[PDB]
């Protein structure tokens, strides 16, 4: 029934297509993105989608507790997968914070964005109108830059707290705990509304775009790919762990989810077409963003690559200064920002969701129901709250784009990916899981998904995990900010707390469990009830 | 156990005529788990449709198949003297599995 | 994909044991489900047993769930039907039927084994 549909579509249809897509597009030259990106998507990311959702389904357990009943030695991949969602709720709702303060910002009778009167203006500001006729800067960046983020000249330097997005923060999380508690904002009809509002106004957006003077120059600048680049191991890292994030694989959200589904439910197409639904809104809400950044080149007189920021407020840079170019621009400006809080905050909602169903299945003796589960919840909210305030501060840019390489990105995907499809398809067995598969939806995988377990995914994920090594390059926020070695110690910090689960989570399995070495591997991989 | 029926138990036939057979399940059976078997009197069955409307490998492209849930039908645009033969439907979405009661077409 | 091919019918007395074979040829036996399909003497239909390709799945008729084990040989492409007790009402055509696919049904059916309980 389509509470699965709904959860999983509102779960892995959110800010990784409006938000991140574009932005780690931008960073990579456009075009070139492309072709690693499809190359991941049909490799892994839909058979690794269905593979999680399949995991959940056959086990009826939760995220951690579902490789107790495929291969208990490697029970380590839930662990991973857990505290990578305790991390990507944490830096994620961040986000929506940067949301709600543009929408309270929309209550007036002219955007602060669309002109440079106002106080926190650089001298150097020349409205973007005019700037065709030194380092100027546009008001559209630096409302961002100075009002919004009130950007810190660096990590080391923290500065004050910003105390109205510490508000902002209280509220979505507000908003996300009293969800989660009740069950609100989800099975009911309003969700008719939740979820065709935002790609209606995805569609608005497009059609903005397209229509904007030098659109296409910004297209071809899209879709045009310089090979040159792809011998740099950052776009595939960044597109192949584009392609994980996106679908929320390596969370074990979507695992989550299918445990609720029935074990004979044929979930085959279901997850084909929400598949389609994700990377499509990705790559045509690329066509809404680039056609707006052609129009700043073209208006401002500036290569594409050098009119917005090639990092994480690339969002609210472009459409900020779309809705400035449609009638009454008020209007716009708050249906977007509700547009992008409804479909950040139901992915929040989903994977906030998973992250608890499978931590109280750990131990349902306790966390039974509302008497404790509730306490439980608003102790994790709490807590997440606390650790993304760190983000508020003026300094909190920086360990925001830290969070978004490293915490629930990058090397710590393809880790978990990796390890899940070697388990299922040479510890577990491919001929194993493909009659269990039989036994469930009514038919085997077929080739594509076999082959795409037992050999490209593993191959893909080993190739792009090596290439960033042997040919390394430090993190950089907006390509001139160079990070202190102490951060990206934190950022790889960050991503083996993630990576780490595995091998320490096999060491403590394999104490305690008695008899020789032999029998207690064997012991470890054989399922458990 | 999901019971099938099918009504037309049997049916006098001539060549050229259309004909339309029913399949009746006691609970509600998905579009793709439904099948129709042919078996030619005196030898083993043989599939002839499948997923509700799918004509197996060596059906002539007369026949034909429609139906949801709870009730489903075959039929053949015109018959000849080589479809005489007993049709029975079954469904493949939960077990036991199940065949209908089969109708026999005479001629 | 060519052949199924059933052996080992015959006749028991009520109550007797009887064990059925049927070999598989061209095509990977290992790679497909089975399935035993029953026609009693009124040519009624009826479901038996279903084992996976692996045979780590089986399913049986409510009718013969405590009488009847299916199993199967991969090494050696061939399937196994055994009866414990046979009831009068077991008397019947018996087919092998290959089932991999619950969405596209019995593909291939064999010649069938009569069994007889007189
Ligand atoms: N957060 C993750 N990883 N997935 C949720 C869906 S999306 O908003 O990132 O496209
Ligand atoms: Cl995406
Ligand atoms: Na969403
Ligand atoms: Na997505």
């Amino acid at each position: 029934k389509i509470d699965f549909v709904l959860s999983v579509a509102g779960g892995f249809v959110g800010l990784g297509n409006v938000w991140r897509f574009p932005y780690l597009c931008y960073k990579n030259g456009g075009g070139a993105f492309l072709i690693p990106y499809f190359i991941f998507l049909f490799g892994s990311g839909l058979p690794v989608f269905f593979l999680e959702i399949i995991i959940g389904q056959y086990t009826s357990e939760g995220g951690i507790t579902c490789w107790e009943k495929i291969c208990p030695l490697f029970s380590g991949i839930g662990y991973a997968s857990v505290v990578i969602v305790s991390l990507l709720n944490v830096y994620y709702i961040v986000i929506l914070a940067w949301a709600t303060y543009y929408l309270f910002q929309s209550f007036q009778k002219e955007l602060p964005w669309a002109h440079c009167n106002h106080s926190w203006n650089t001298p150097h500001c020349m409205e973007d109108t005019m700037r065709k006729n030194t380092n100027f800067t546009s008001p559209v960046i630096e409302f961002w830059e100075r009002n919004v983020l009130s950007l810190s000249p660096g990590i080391d330097h923290p500065g004050s707290l910003k105390w109205d997005l510490a508000l902002c923060l209280l509220l979505v999380w507000l908003v996300c705990f009293f969800c989660i508690w009740k069950g609100v904002r989800s099975t009911g009809k309003v969700v008719y509304f939740t979820a065709t509002f935002p790609f209606a106004m995805l569609l608005v957006l497009l059609v903005r775009g397209l229509t904007l003077p030098g659109a296409g120059a910004g297209i071809k600048f899209y879709l045009y790919p310089d090979i040159t680049r792809l011998e740099d191991p950052q776009v595939w890292i960044d597109a192949g762990t584009q392609i994980f994030f996106s679908y929320a694989i390596c969370l074990g959200a979507m695992t989550s989810l299918g445990s609720y589904n029935k074990y004979h439910n044929n979930v085959y197409r279901d997850c084909m077409l929400l598949g389609c639904l994700n990377s499509g809104t990705s790559f045509v809400s690329g066509f809404a963003i680039f056609s707006i950044l052609g129009f700043m080149a073209q208006e401002q007189g500036v290569d594409i690559a050098d009119v917005a920021e090639s990092g994480p407020g690339l969002a609210f840079i472009a459409y900020p200064k779309a809705v400035t170019m449609m009638p009454l621009p008020t209007f716009w400006s708050i249906l977007f920002f509700i547009m992008l809080l409804l479909l950040g905050l139901d992915s929040q909602f989903v994977e906030v969701e998973g992250q608890i169903t499978s931590l109280v299945d750990l131990y349902p003796s306790f966390l039974r129901k509302g008497y404790r589960r509730e306490i439980f919840i608003a102790f994790v909210c709490s807590i997440s709250y606390l650790l993304g305030l760190t983000m508020v501060t003026e300094g909190g840019m920086y360990v925001f784009q830290l969070f978004d390489y490293y915490a629930a990105s990058g090397v710590c995907l393809l880790w978990v990916a990796f390890f899940e499809c070697f388990v299922i398809a040479w510890i577990y067995g491919g001929n194993r899981f493909s009659e269990d598969i039989r036994d469930m939806i009514g038919f085997p995988p077929g080739p594509w998904m076999k082959y795409s377990w037992a050999v490209i995914t593993p191959v893909l994920c080993v190739g792009c995990f090596i290439f960033s090594l042997v040919k390394y390059v430090p993190l950089t926020y907006n390509k001139t900010y160079v990070y202190p070695n102490w951060a990206i110690g934190l950022g790889w910090s960050l991503a083996l707390s993630s990576m780490l689960c595995v091998p320490l989570v096999i060491v403590i399995r394999l104490c305690q469990t008695e008899g020789p070495f032999l029998v207690r591997v064997k012991y470890l991989l054989t399922p458990r009830e | 156990e999901n019971v099938l029926t099918q009504s037309p138990a049997i049916m006098s036939t001539s060549p050229g005529e259309k004909v339309t057979m029913t399949c009746r399940a006691s609970s509600s059976v998905g579009s793709s788990y439904l099948h129709w078997y042919q078996q030619k009197s005196g030898a083993s069955p043989k599939l002839w449709i499948y997923s509700t409307s799918n004509l197996a490998s060596g059906v002539p492209a007369r026949f034909s198949g429609s139906g949801s849930g709870t009730s489903y039908s075959l039929t053949i645009s015109s018959v000849e003297a080589e479809d005489a033969a007993t049709y029975y439907c079954q469904q493949f979405s939960g077990y036991p599995l199940t065949f209908g009661s089969g109708t026999k077409l005479e001629m | 994909e060519v052949q199924l091919v059933e052996s080992g019918g015959g006749l028991v007395k009520p109550g007797g044991s009887l064990k059925l074979s049927c070999a598989a040829s061209g095509f990977t036996f290992s790679s497909y489900a089975m399935s035993w399909v029953r026609q009693s003497p009124e040519k009624r239909l009826e479901w038996v047993a279903e084992i996976s390709s692996g045979g780590r799945y089986i399913y049986y008729s409510d009718t013969v769930t405590g009488r009847f084990t299916i199993s199967r040989d991969n090494a050696r492409n061939i399937l196994h039907l055994e009866m414990s007790s046979l009831r009068s009402e077991d008397t019947a055509m018996y087919y092998c039927a290959r089932g991999e696919v619950r969405q596209r049904g019995f593909d291939y059916w064999g010649q069938g084994t009569t069994l007889t309980v007189s």
